[PDB]
């Protein structure tokens, strides 16, 4: 094949990883920032404190989103394993 | 013309000896070989499908998909030579084309060209006069680059659960964490849930 | 749909039953029977002699084949 | 109809040679092993029991496993070739059926469909008429994604040990300590409380049945 | 007595399975994979070579089987001199004391488990136990009691290395690996201590 | 089961080999009843089990070895 | 050869590394340091901020320059499999 | 000709290693994502036609 | 534009030319054909079977040779 | 052939060895010392800043000091070479 039909492939392959890991990404990063200031305008100097929180925002995460990061993904996959046959030349 | 019986069989027992060689370099099994470990490898696994049963899968494979082709052999060349209706020589010459015109269907022009620009061949007019000498590189050549163009391909939905799994895991702070660990269970959870096995094999036999 | 296992099969019935046929006609001519010769009794034998070490040789390279397929490293 | 004493022994020896075949792509040994071959992964220690230990010991229970087959086997087809009141052409036919009942009955009806249309196959009445070049490995690849289903399900409780023990390690500021070795021994203790051999084996067979 | 040609097939064959017999039959199995398990403790996967572990765990086998050896040898290797017994009567009888001292490391669950698959009812009393039974049931026996063992070597390691750690992050260190400053102290403790001699008196001890 | 089989394959060649040469020790001896021809189509029987017990060792033992090999 | 022969390649060759990896971790370095000023400047006390600006930027950046650097890459090795013959002399 | 056959896939190992533990995945092992890589480099250049060529003319 | 495949059956052609050769000739001695000679026959009997033999030698050699070169571990 | 002749042996290879490290690990030791203090200095702390300078400067070492690396390396391996049938026992 032609390179162009590799970066279209790997353009289809990391937008499916992106939008699998932003469900994810995005809350930590949100319970990370909202816990940090709140311990910048509080004071409270301990960098430890904000990793407890973002597990459970991660884990609500998946039991709020997991089927969709579950399917989403399958339906990628079955097309390219189908798609196979028409790539080579 | 016709060989006497003794030179026959000599023959036979000689063309019997190159079998592994025919099945190698003239069938689709060394395409299929390779997709497989690659895809072994691709999994993280690399010893978890033990050699024999790849074989042994790549071998059955190989002889569904090669059916067409020993079918027109048998009804073209070997059934005439086994009611001694063509001697020899013949019948392997007509057993020749079916295979031919399966490899020059699975091989690319560049390599062709290669091959016979390299053995100083003269013009050759259409596919019809190619000679097994020049074709079976070529062939073969072809085949190994379909083979890694596959594999690289199945790498692709591996690599997207690594890295994720791996952002996931940086994005807590886990710097110590081995995202191996955790992307082996959910890579064999995504081949299973795909259907993998089967899935691949009927890509791997659509693509012949 | 040209099966191997069916040629195998054919093969080995055809050398079992060329065998038989001499066996038999050996049997029949020890047992005096009339019209039955030894030239013929001696000839049948050898050539399914023959026809059994043709099937040995080819059973021998199949299993070298085989066995030369079946060591890869995949 | 018989074949003589020399091409039976010629074929018997001959199908001597194909016994790791047979075992690997008839008999479960396929979904034991692979299964240990994912277990020592799971558990941390890729060395583990060594691997002659984890092969016997598939090979024994295999043997358990297809102990009512090869009876049936036994009892149908060897016995009247022993008592001289079979051939060796009707004993092979007779005694694969118990042996085609059991690979059948494991068998994906997907992989079976796959193999079928792939051999161009005509229509098959019923899973009696299913030639053994298509039940063959339909089988053998029903059997790996099964060992890939058992070893996926069984990675599971080393993983939670695993998340477990890297976010305390995490939560106390411990972020320089590797938590792979501080977790093996308690994936070791898991496996052992739990008696995690015999019941894996014991799961393994009953998932057979 | 059978012919003397098939006694020497019989014999050769039977030499093959000796890593077999080696590996099922007797404790060699626990002490590779105390080993291993102990190896993986100190952090260093190559630092005894496995050629010195194998042959380590081979000495110590040899001397736990010396006495079955000696049992064997007379009960076996000497009746089949005086001729009073051999042949069938005392390759059996020779093999009682592997029975036995496998019946003694072997749990009862495991023989349980292998019996109900095999469907052997009347299995009452245990010194009946068939082989088929017996083998696997001990196998698994051992790979539990070797995985003990291996806990029980990685809790004073374990302990170490969370000392470091934590006195490291006390100290105010955040950054600093452990496992580099807990490696010299885990050996001077093992050194210091004696811990080879101990744990191998306390696997001839675990029998 | 299996070791049964085994065994009892071994009773039979051995049996065989201890027929044969039983008869050949009496027939040296001169004892009357016992033919030359006999003798020697019961040895040639004899050696033909043996080496096919022989053979099946080898398959059996080839066998072994591939199964023993394999990689987890 | 010549420590010559042999240095001069290695030199184009890595001079071709480090064409093909500048973007990225270009990219990245700036991101990084930008998400450490602003966190410095008010005094946020965090350490995985700057993950996800760093993965987002070196997404976008292979996103945008991947044509480029592959065909440069390639051109490379094309040329350096036509050159091999002469290269032993 | 082995060791110049070698340069193109060491240079994708270390740009990946350069860029995985630059950008901070420091715990992924490089030459798992590189290899899919230098399958591609390998399909893309016609690796094993020009490696064929290479070697005739290297006579 | 030398093939040893086409030396291979040339060479193969020619053995079975003279080995043809012979049996028709022991064919028409049988047949009681004038001008045919015994000791002739066996001579160029011999002769088919020397040629047979030195075939059979050299398949031999380049058999076990190319097993040689092709088991070797690249 | 003595056992001083062959620890010697030793201890020279090895002191080749550290003088052909040496370059590139005392650079690389620099250039993190520095963007560490003046990370210090400035009171930014990210974790990845400090390898990408890293990088550039072991690459550039190869380019100034490569050529004498090469040349040490030939001299000690071709003197050993030719060393060899008279250090034998």
């Amino acid at each position: 094949m032609t390179p162009e039909s590799v970066m279209m492939m790997g353009t289809e392959a990391m937008k499916v990883a992106l939008a699998l890991a932003a469900p994810l990404l995005l809350v930590a990063l949100i319970t990370g920032l909202i816990i940090s200031i709140l311990q910048a305008a509080t004071q409270i100097n301990e960098m430890t404190l904000s990793f407890i929180p973002k597990i459970v925002a991660v884990f609500i995460a998946i039991i709020v989103a997991g089927p969709w990061m579950l399917n989403l993904l399958l339906d990628y996959v079955r097309t390219l394993f189908s798609n196979l046959p028409y790539i080579i030349g | 013309q016709s060989w006497s019986l003794s030179v026959q069989t000599l023959v036979f027992i000689t063309s019997l000896t190159f079998l592994p060689a025919i099945l190698l370099m003239m069938t689709s099994f060394t395409r299929i070989i390779i997709v497989f470990g690659l895809l072994r490898n691709a999994l993280g696994t690399p010893s978890a499908p033990p050699n024999q049963v790849l074989l042994g899968l790549a071998l059955f494979l190989t002889f569904f998909i090669m059916s067409p082709v020993i079918d027109k052999i048998y009804v073209d060349a070997y059934q005439p030579f086994s009611e001694q209706k063509i001697s020899m020589q013949e019948a392997l010459d007509k057993g020749a084309q079916p295979l031919r015109a399966f490899m020059l269907r699975q091989t690319r022009e560049a390599d062709l060209a290669l091959f016979a620009r390299l053995a100083n061949s003269g013009p050759l007019q259409g596919p019809e006069a190619v000679p097994m000498r020049i074709l079976l590189p070529a062939y073969v050549t072809s085949e190994l680059k379909t083979a890694f163009q596959i594999g690289f391909t199945i790498f692709i939905p591996f690599l997207i659960i690594d890295l994720v799994i791996a952002s996931v895991l940086m994005a807590l702070g886990m710097m110590m964490v081995p995202p191996a660990t955790i992307a082996l269970p959910f890579k064999l959870m995504l081949f299973v849930l795909v259907d993998g096995w089967q899935l691949l094999m009927g890509s791997l036999a659509q693509s012949f | 749909t040209v099966s191997f296992a069916g040629q195998l099969h054919a093969a080995l019935d055809r050398i079992s039953d060329r065998q038989a046929a001499a066996r038999v006609q050996a049997e029949k001519f020890t047992l005096g029977e009339p019209g039955i010769a030894l030239n013929d009794v001696m000839a049948d034998m050898q050539k399914a002699s023959v026809s059994m070490q043709m099937g040995i040789q080819v059973r021998n390279k199949l299993v070298a084949a085989y066995q030369e397929v079946m060591s890869m490293q995949v």
